[PDB]
């Protein structure tokens, strides 16, 4: 019971430490670049033309 | 608005009438919540 | 399983009955789904007095002070009195020994646990194994609750 | 009568819906 | 010696904490400086839907951004046409207690669940012209808190007890079970690749699950209260969590850290729904005090506010094409904002 549960938790945590990670600054830069690259198609950031709005009237 | 829109609005009106009738009927039921501790004789009270 | 539901009709009146005690999860996560239920029916075991009654009183205390149940009314059923009368002699109610004294003390120690006395009421009852007047008590309490709510809504009360 | 209760007998100012 | 195993676990956790601290290189609050902001946002209501009569608990946009599915505390599952406020379908239920609704991506099926701990899947296109219950799924000890579709044959469920499950519709018996939590699992969100999904629970943690292996991959801490909703970033390398601390957090996979926190002194009420728009520039959070907020993703300061509702904000969802955002609160109305 307790022994089995403890063995399961220890094995789970041991498997966690073997993952491979990268730099945080690189991830922050990727998030900064991804949004700027895709700003053209974002109807909520800027108001779209009324002729292109399916919620006109 | 050709016949497609007319049929759609007629069906919507039927749905709304049914919903209003059902809600008016179901607003009369009296709801009672049951609570207590275990092995407190709740089964006998329910029966 | 899950939530158990029952129907019964009395005096041309419809009654939904929601048993929820079998959920076995966090009560505070989903307790708000039942806001607006007309009445809360509580059950207290008297023969389980020697302490189980401390747990029962704590559970009762919590329901009264929940924020969703500020204005909801409480119908209280005190069961297991037939065995309680005999158990007083073996185990005194201090754990003026008599049936009436013990019943009054229990009723007072529970009914003195609602701060907002004006907002809601605590109907109280003594139930036995066999009794056909319980449904009449539920009917006569529910009608009073309905009338009080209708009066308070329009500003008359 | 209502004025009588309001002024002369404030002690008996109460409302109940059962009786 | 069980104490030896406890000490070993503590040492492994200490190792993970040291590696996580060492992996840090900078803060997004420092890198994302001197960049052009979006600016103040002004948004106004466009539609109003009035069918229901009681509180509304969930919603889900369709795959064409035109149809909606709404589940309330009544026996009715309503299907709305947003463009012209029409009712397309009204579903009579077998249990008035509902907490989750989901719309199939193919548009051919709907899912409903609640305190009854049983998952009901409905078929919509039938020759007889009336909606017939397709299947019923049983085997959850607790209630259902969230459910989402993967295809016409599979579905995911998050349960009140400490489990999440994968169901085959044709044969009701389960296929795989994920069990690593200690507490209620309150929300789930599927990745666009559908190879992974993220579940958030009540023990102040979030787990990363791969569907085929059936084993956990990452555990994220930091919140000091229970979390209530979660959603993926459109890229697929991030997600956002909201809790009862009135504070949203954004996490990333590869760095395995906590990037940004959104909080201010004015807000004290907890969060019930969190979603991301297209292009990942705006975060939409639905607070308890009858309010919704649009958050600058990459800066601390707040964007414009969205406050028009009359009670607690239950659910909110952004369309697939980014046209509008739908909000359903505890009052019977739903508002579509653009």
């Amino acid at each position: 019971a307790s022994i089995a549960q403890a063995r399961k938790l220890v094995e789970q945590l041991k498997m966690e430490a073997n993952i491979d990670r990268i730099k945080v600054s690189k991830a922050a830069a990727d998030l900064m670049a991804y949004c700027e690259a895709h700003a053209k198609e974002d109807p909520l950031l800027t108001p779209v033309p009324a002729s292109e709005n399916p919620f006109r009237e | 608005l050709s016949a497609e829109d007319k049929a759609a609005v007629e069906r919507s009106k039927m749905i709304d009438r049914n919903l209003r009738e059902d809600g008016e009927k179901a607003a009369r039921e009296v709801k009672l919540l049951l609570l207590g501790a275990g092995e407190s004789g709740k089964s006998t009270i329910v029966k | 399983t899950g939530i158990v539901e029952t129907h019964f009709t009395f005096k041309d009146l419809h009654f939904k009955m929601f048993d929820v005690g079998g959920q076995r999860s966090e009560r505070k996560k989903w307790i708000h789904c039942f806001e607006g239920v007309t009445a809360i029916i509580f059950c207290v075991a008297l023969s389980d007095y020697d302490n189980r009654m401390h747990e029962s009183m704590k559970l009762f205390d919590s329901i009264c002070n929940n924020k969703w149940f500020t204005d909801t009314s409480i119908i209280l059923f005190l069961n297991k009195k037939d065995l309680f009368e005999e158990k007083i002699k073996k185990s005194p109610l201090t754990i003026s020994n008599t049936y009436e004294e013990a019943a009054a003390y229990i009723q007072c120690q529970f009914e003195d646990l609602n701060k907002r006395k004006d907002t809601k009421e605590i109907y109280t009852h003594f139930t036995c194994a066999t009794d056909t007047k319980n449904v009449q008590f539920v009917f006569d309490a529910v009608t009073d609750v309905i009338i009080k709510n209708n009066l308070k809504d329009c500003g008359l009360f | 009568p209502k004025l009588h209760i309001i002024l002369f007998q404030p002690q008996k100012n109460v409302v109940s819906h059962r009786a | 010696e069980l104490d030896q195993l406890r000490q070993e676990a503590e040492q492994l956790k200490n190792q993970i904490r040291d590696a996580r601290k060492a992996c840090a290189d900078a803060t997004l609050s420092q890198i994302t400086n001197n960049i052009d902001p979006v600016g103040r946002i002004q948004m106004r209501t466009r539609r109003t839907l009035r069918g229901h009569l009681a509180k509304i608990y969930a919603m889900h946009w369709g795959t064409d951004s035109r149809l909606l599915v709404s589940a309330s505390q009544d026996g009715k599952l309503i299907i709305w046409d947003s463009y012209t406020t029409n009712k397309v379908h009204a579903i009579p239920l077998r249990s008035s207690w509902v907490m989750t609704c989901a719309y199939a991506p193919s548009g051919n099926y709907v899912a409903c669940g609640g305190l009854d701990n049983i998952c009901s899947i409905y078929n919509l296109k039938t020759r007889e012209g009336n909606v017939r219950v397709s299947r019923e799924l049983a085997g959850h000890t607790g209630y259902l808190s969230c459910c989402r579709f993967l295809d016409d044959n599979q579905i995911v469920t998050s349960s009140g007890d400490t489990t999440c499950a994968l169901w085959d519709i044709e044969t009701g018996q389960q296929t795989t079970t994920f069990t690593g939590h200690t507490g209620d699992v309150m929300s789930l969100s599927l990745a666009p690749d559908t190879r992974l999904f993220v579940s958030g629970a009540c023990d102040a943690s979030a787990k990363l699950w791969d569907v085929r292996e059936g084993m956990c991959r990452q555990t994220f801490t930091g919140h000091e209260s229970d979390i209530n909703a979660i959603c993926f970033f459109p890229n697929g390398n991030a997600f956002a969590t909201g809790s009862d601390d009135a504070t949203c957090r954004l996490f990333d996979l590869r760095a395995d850290q906590e990037l940004m926190t959104y909080s201010h002194d004015n807000i004290i009420c907890g969060i019930t729904s969190v979603s991301f728009s297209k292009s990942g520039r705006l975060l939409l959070a639905g607070y308890d005090d009858f309010n919704c907020n649009v958050w600058d993703a990459l800066k601390a300061d707040r964007a414009g506010v969205l406050a028009g509702h009359d009670n607690r904000v239950s659910c909110l969802g952004v369309t697939d094409d980014g046209m509008a955002v739908a909000t359903g609160s505890w009052d019977s109305f739903l508002k579509i904002w653009n």
